[PDB]
């Protein structure tokens, strides 16, 4: 689950509902803002049977989620940890500095 | 006309196709489009050199079918959107094989032989005939390439 | 179904970059021993990560943005509670070092006592769901509830250790203040980071308004970097005082249940969850703190929280307890006497009521404390017949003896209420005409008015006219309207007959006097177990009634055929006056002013010319004179 053939994607209306538990979730995988005309989004990676599925998200929530969760581990943050965690704060300025109503559509990406 | 005897994208996911290395290289994924499942087989294993993945479709009866056409929709990753190990590929292998029996999980690539090489939403059409045995199989190999594979139809003029 | 199951042998999460080629990776086991289960999967149904884009544009675009982070290079002001090594520290009950708070205290015990009980906050049901994600934090919780559910709003805040969070609900969207350490403010949700939203910062401390677009125009256009700086620069103790004259504006402009001026009311309460912070943060700041100026701190604050739910009924606050510093302080309130504490300075002994305000036990103030009251006020009432002035220091010692008597069971010893009675009755002899008018005067300009300047004896007192219409009469611009109000709507919160004379009246009492041996009671008609005065040459609506009661509602000796007041005509050659009550009253406006002759000295002072009495360029005052033994005339001449 290293490298995606479509790494563009659109956010589906029904997502909200059928998420996947949060530890059904076998990777993630974030686009670049200079990728899919800017639209930050993202790409779950779980799994049923044979069937790998790729649930497609919203790059804010989903980067502010991981903020969230690294910034709860506190003192037991690692060394890999903070670089994530500042990943994720330099990406989400990124993703800001660009937000537009071109941005929010990403349903080219069907 | 347009008799269809496989469509890999009207099978809703029922659908399930042999990948000899199993677990790399070839996948089944689902994604939704449309609020729709669209399923497909996808391989991306382009920063590792060689592959040699291999993807056999199900067991397709011929029945009337002499002259069949093979209907392939697919993406490709460009291979410059990888930071990268430059040993990927942007292109695939279509093959073919008769039997007059089900063979199952067993898979020979000797028995297969290459219709054309596949390159560059990808629209790429190919005819292979006559045929002669009681049914056939298709298959795709991968030599490193970043494929979505998400319609595969063969079908016979009227 | 199991978090395990789901895992399923699966080491890290990883999270690949599409187009840069690293990974990152978190521990399976290591996020859930860290994160509990259940606090995970609340962060992620929280998160609402398939929400639309759009969605998330329309929620940014919604806010309010500042201009710039403006940055203070300072650091606050210094602890003022720092335990210099003139005095001793002590670990944690009979050790008592004297009284007065002079030592120091470990404060991992009293910051315990702060943070004991964990709230969960920003749960799905609450509108701060919409940008913060849920969390459980050792806090404190502050809720002020203003109309009905269909047109009211609703305020709410948190103070923990690290940061204050305040909420206003226009619906009973939401604006939010935050106020604390930069790094330890709670988790925001995509479409906004703290940096852009953060309005004044220090060097510790940073404030942060999340405010809607179409919120209330005054929170738009306040200058955060000015509530900021008196927030900061300032030590806690008088800022929370700043607050209490807020609080104090609030109420003499009625507007505690007033749906309007609720973005006012909103930052009140920030700025007072803001002073509860400081204090606390204070307290956790330093390995010992000392007791006297933490329960000066405490006090004032207890004030604040009382006075607000004054004005607020719905005014609730759940955490912020103090036993061990009210054990430590009921230690300290133990060795004083009265007369101990009626010799203190006015600074010693206003610690000593603070003390008393914390180690109250279960609401029973010592009768030491309660005699030492007597004697002060005593001694204040005495020296006030010299200027019939007050000053700020003076009211600010009536607001603090006004805090420890209400909320305090009455006395159970007879000789202890009595001198309650009598410090009660020096307090009305403090509410003149004089007074009146000057309280009219302050009230009026409620720019420059305080919490000390806006205290009077008239809040500790036996006058019950101090009606709106009785005031508009005692005033002397045509600020006297907003004055006589405000004043007004303070006594009737700060006002306060339970105890003695059982012996049948009605609420048409104008005034209440207790002798040793006769109660009077000034009301609008006559009394049955009583010997009735009628009030001569007064207005027909201000007819007034002195019944003379005495406490063990026996009869008196002498038996008046007619409820006449008589007359006398024409200073002292010893003390006539002594245990007597002198009272004007207008022709017109009845009651003015009343004064219990306690000593020789009371007496002669009651003749200056900035007395109340004896006024002879008034051609409209009657002046009576209420004996101990029943009889009541009237001076001229
Ligand atoms: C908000 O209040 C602050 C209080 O400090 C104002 O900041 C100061 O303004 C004076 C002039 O009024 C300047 O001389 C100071 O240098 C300012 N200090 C700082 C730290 O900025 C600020 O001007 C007020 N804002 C508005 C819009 O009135
Ligand atoms: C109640 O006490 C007053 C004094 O406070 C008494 O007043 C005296 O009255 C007699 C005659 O009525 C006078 O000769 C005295 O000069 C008065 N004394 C003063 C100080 O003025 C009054 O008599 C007492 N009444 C009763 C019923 O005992
Ligand atoms: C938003 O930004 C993009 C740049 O990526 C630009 O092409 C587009 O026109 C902008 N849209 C609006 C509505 O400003
Ligand atoms: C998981 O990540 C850690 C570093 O965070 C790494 O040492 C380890 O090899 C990784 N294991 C797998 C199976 O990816
Ligand atoms: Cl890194
Ligand atoms: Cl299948
Ligand atoms: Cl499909
Ligand atoms: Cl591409
Ligand atoms: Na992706
Ligand atoms: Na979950
Ligand atoms: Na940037
Ligand atoms: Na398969
Ligand atoms: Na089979
Ligand atoms: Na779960
Ligand atoms: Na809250
Ligand atoms: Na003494
Ligand atoms: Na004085
Ligand atoms: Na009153």
């Amino acid at each position: 689950r290293s490298y995606v053939a479509l790494p563009c994607c659109a956010i589906q209306a029904s997502a909200a509902s059928t998420l996947p538990l949060f530890f059904a979730v076998h990777s993630i995988h974030f686009a670049d803002p200079n990728h899919c005309n800017g639209v930050s989004i993202a790409k779950l990676r779980s799994k049923t049977g044979d069937i790998t599925v790729e649930t497609c998200v919203n790059g804010f929530n989903l980067r502010s989620f991981l903020v969230a969760v690294v910034r709860r581990l506190g003192s037991w943050a690692s060394q890999e940890n903070l670089r994530l965690l500042w990943y994720l704060q330099r990406s989400l300025t990124a993703y800001t500095v660009g937000f537009n109503a071109t941005t929010a559509d990403s349903s080219i990406h069907n | 006309k347009e008799v269809v005897l496989l469509d890999f994208a009207a099978a809703g996911g029922e659908l399930g196709w042999l990948t000899h290395p199993y677990g790399k290289g070839w996948d089944l994924m689902q994604n939704i489009m449309n609020d729709m499942p669209i399923y497909m087989y996808s391989v991306c294993n382009v920063m590792s050199g060689d592959q040699d993945n291999w993807l056999r479709t199900n067991w397709v009866y011929r029945g009337e079918a002499e002259r069949i056409f093979i209907e392939l929709k697919f993406t490709v990753r460009d291979c410059n959107s990888f930071p990268g190990a430059s040993s990927c590929k942007e292109t695939f292998n279509l093959y073919y094989a008769e039997s007059d029996l089900d063979y199952g999980t067993n898979f020979q690539k000797r028995l297969f032989t290459k219709i054309d090489t596949i390159a560059p939403l990808n629209v790429e059409e190919r005819s292979v005939g006559p045929l002669t045995r009681k049914g056939f199989y298709l298959a795709f190999q991968d030599i490193g390439a970043c494929v979505a594979l998400l319609s595969v139809r063969v079908y016979y003029k009227k | 179904r199991s978090a395990t199951q789901l895992i399923n042998g699966r080491t890290n999460l990883s999270i690949e970059l599409e187009f840069n080629g690293t990974s990152f990776f978190l521990n399976w086991q290591n996020l859930l021993n860290v994160i509990t289960e259940p606090a995970l999967t609340e962060l992620w149904t929280s998160a609402e990560v398939a929400e639309d884009l759009r969605v998330t544009l329309k929620k940014r675009q919604s806010l309010f943005f500042p201009n710039k982070t403006v940055v203070i290079s300072g650091d606050g002001h210094r602890y003022t509670c720092e335990v210099p090594t003139s005095s001793q520290t002590y670990n944690i009950y009979s050790a008592l070092p004297g009284h007065l708070g002079g030592f120091g205290i470990n404060a991992r015990l009293v910051l315990g006592d702060i943070f004991a009980s964990k709230w969960s906050l920003f749960a799905r049901d609450t509108p701060e769901y919409r940008v913060f994600y849920p969390m459980n934090v050792m806090a404190v919780k502050f809720s002020i509830s203003i109309g009905n559910n269909e047109s009211g709003v609703a305020l709410y805040g948190v103070v923990s250790e690290d940061f204050v969070v305040v909420t206003l609900h226009n619906r009973s969207t939401a604006s939010h203040l935050l106020f604390g350490l930069p790094d330890s403010l709670p988790s925001l949700k995509g479409h906004a980071t703290y940096d852009e939203l953060t309005f004044a910062r220090n060097a510790k401390y940073a404030l942060v308004a999340i405010l809607p677009k179409d919120s209330y125009q005054t929170l738009l256009t306040e200058n955060y970097t000015r509530i900021f700086l008196n927030m900061t620069e300032s030590t806690p103790l008088e800022f929370t005082r700043t607050i209490q004259t807020r609080i104090v504006s609030i109420e003499a402009r009625r507007a505690c249940a007033a749906q309007e001026a609720a973005p006012d009311i909103f930052l009140v309460l920030f700025q007072m969850l803001v002073a509860h912070f400081l204090v606390a943060r204070g307290i956790a700041e330093h390995r010992f703190v000392e007791v006297d100026c933490v329960c000066r701190q405490y006090a004032e604050l207890y004030f604040l929280r009382r006075i607000s739910r004054l004005c607020m009924p719905t005014f609730t606050t759940v955490g912020y307890n103090h036993t061990t510093l009210g054990a430590v302080a009921a230690t300290q309130i133990a060795r004083v006497s009265a007369t101990k504490l009626a010799s203190l300075p006015r600074s010693s002994q206003e610690t000593v009521l603070a003390m008393v305000q914390l180690g109250a036990r279960d609401g029973a103030v010592p009768s030491s404390i309660l005699e030492g009251i007597a004697m002060v006020v005593e001694h204040m009432y005495t020296a006030y017949t010299y200027v019939y002035t007050l000053g700020d220091t003076e009211r600010k010692l009536m607001l603090d003896i006004h805090t420890v008597l209400t909320d305090s069971c009455p006395p159970k010893d007879s000789g202890v209420s009595e001198k309650l009675l009598r410090t009660y009755l020096m307090f009305t002899s403090m509410c003149t005409n004089i007074e009146l008018g000057e309280m009219i005067a302050r009230f009026s300009k409620p720019d420059s008015l305080n919490i000390y300047r806006a205290f009077s004896p008239c809040f500790l007192g036996l006058r019950y006219d101090l009606h709106p219409a009785k005031l508009r009469a005692e005033a002397p611009r045509t600020a006297v309207a907003r004055g006589t109000s405000g004043f007004a709507e303070l006594l009737h919160a700060l006002h306060l007959l339970i105890p003695a004379i059982n012996c049948i009246t009605a609420d048409k009492i104008i005034a209440t006097v207790p002798l040793p041996h006769v109660t009077y009671i000034i009301s609008s008609e006559a009394l049955s177990n009583a010997v009735v005065y009628e009030v001569s040459e007064i207005f027909l609506k201000s007819a007034m009634f002195i019944s003379a009661i005495k406490p063990d509602c026996s009869g008196f000796n002498f038996s008046q055929i007619d409820r006449h007041i008589p007359i006398v005509y024409n200073p002292r050659r010893g003390c006539p006056l002594c245990d007597s009550v002198i009272m004007s009253y207008d022709e017109s406006d009845g009651l003015q002013s009343l004064m219990y002759v306690t000593n020789e000295r009371v007496q002669t002072n009651l003749f200056l010319d900035k007395s109340p009495f004896f006024d002879n360029n008034n051609l409209h005052i009657h002046y009576l004179w209420l004996r101990d033994n029943g009889t009541v005339v009237e001076i001229r001449g």
